[PDB]
């Protein structure tokens, strides 16, 4: 997983790195993400990668969708 | 007492550099009552992120109308709380009022209407 | 169909982004629901934007 | 708000999603201790294409062509 990121370091294209990562976090083990963040820290990799892999960015995007488009049945409460 | 997030920003008049030096902390205006001039103290103190220009806790007197509130005194960056003592107590300050994050915005904060009023209130009124 | 709405998977299969439109994804669309990263052709053009919730709360 | 569905697995890479699996098993056994009902929340995943600007992190409003019968896939009534 690590090696894959090293190639994209060289490109310096933020868009591509992000798109790969977002798919990886969904699938990947709770364990897998945790050791990978350490490794990337020690390379000197941009902190922007580390943040997505902590998974809080995706939590926020998915939270936004829910708030705006929520259609509440009022009948449930009654 | 009237608290808000603000940081220090270097004052300048040679070239008008006036770039913020980041910090976080808070600015605290105390209404006082000292004399009819008000002397509402603009205290600047780091409550947080002391990194950047330390600006050790110090309270500054206010002489009303001599201060010139001008939003983009630098004319290079937003959120320039400018207090112009005719270079005697002239310090510049940079808002970080979390509302769209720290980011400098022209014509002060993201809550445009509010901070314009706040600014008239402190400078003009004297206790 | 506006971005950031509920979309059933069946509808999603048949979606193709306008290529003239600024937003076209960096690499090809998943073909199905989930977070898809767009290339912004011009940031300079003003777009009505919905800040991520984190920022709204700060 | 009628916008969530339970994903069996990340069929994208064809390996079992961790969250849905655990969720379902803890929910399913509830006869003994009634509060075990709440574990089903954890399997929910919203279905929504969310565009991301890959360098500012903000959602642009824009519209895509969708070959669809809009009426068919439009939201059901308010229950």
């Amino acid at each position: 997983a690590l090696q894959l990121f090293k190639k994209l370091k060289e490109e310096n294209d933020e868009g591509l790195s992000a798109q790969i990562a977002f798919d990886l976090v969904s699938s990947a083990s709770q364990q897998l993400l945790e050791i990978l963040v350490t490794e990337l820290t020690a390379q000197g990799y941009d902190p922007a990668l580390l943040n997505i892999l902590s998974g809080l960015p995706t939590c926020d995007y998915y939270n936004t969708f829910l708030l705006n488009n929520k259609n509440i049945d009022i009948g449930l409460l009654n | 007492v009237i608290k808000f997030r603000a940081g220090v920003c270097e004052y300048n008049e040679d070239s008008r550099l006036c770039t913020p030096i980041p910090v976080q902390g808070e600015i605290e205006i105390k209404p006082n009552e000292e004399e009819e001039l008000g002397f509402w103290d603009f205290e600047w103190r780091p409550t947080e992120k002391p990194v950047g220009r330390e600006l050790d806790p110090i309270s500054l007197i206010l002489i009303p109308g001599e201060t010139m509130w001008v939003p983009i005194k630098s004319s290079k960056s937003g959120r320039i709380f400018a207090l112009v003592f005719s270079s005697n107590e002239r310090y510049f300050f940079w808002l970080q009022e979390k509302n769209s994050g720290n980011l400098p915005l022209n014509e002060l904060s993201a809550k445009d209407k509010e901070i314009y009023n706040k600014m008239i209130g402190v400078l003009n009124n004297s206790s | 169909v506006d971005n950031m709405t509920r979309i059933l998977p069946q509808q999603s299969r048949y979606i193709s982004f306008i290529k003239d439109d600024r937003f076209v994804p960096v690499r090809k669309f998943k073909g199905n629901n989930g977070v898809v990263v767009l290339r912004d052709r011009e940031p300079k053009e003003p777009v009505a934007l919905i800040e991520t919730v984190r920022q709204m709360k700060d | 708000g009628r916008n969530v569905t339970i994903q069996l697995e990340n069929a994208d890479t064809g390996t079992l999603d961790t969250k849905s699996v655990v969720g379902l098993v803890m929910f399913s056994q509830f006869w003994y201790w009634f509060p075990l009902a709440h574990f089903l929340s954890l399997s929910f995943t919203p279905t929504t294409v969310i565009g991301i600007r890959g360098s500012d992190q903000a959602i642009p409003k824009f519209q895509m062509n969708c070959y669809a019968k809009e009426d068919a896939f439009s939201y059901p009534r308010m229950y």
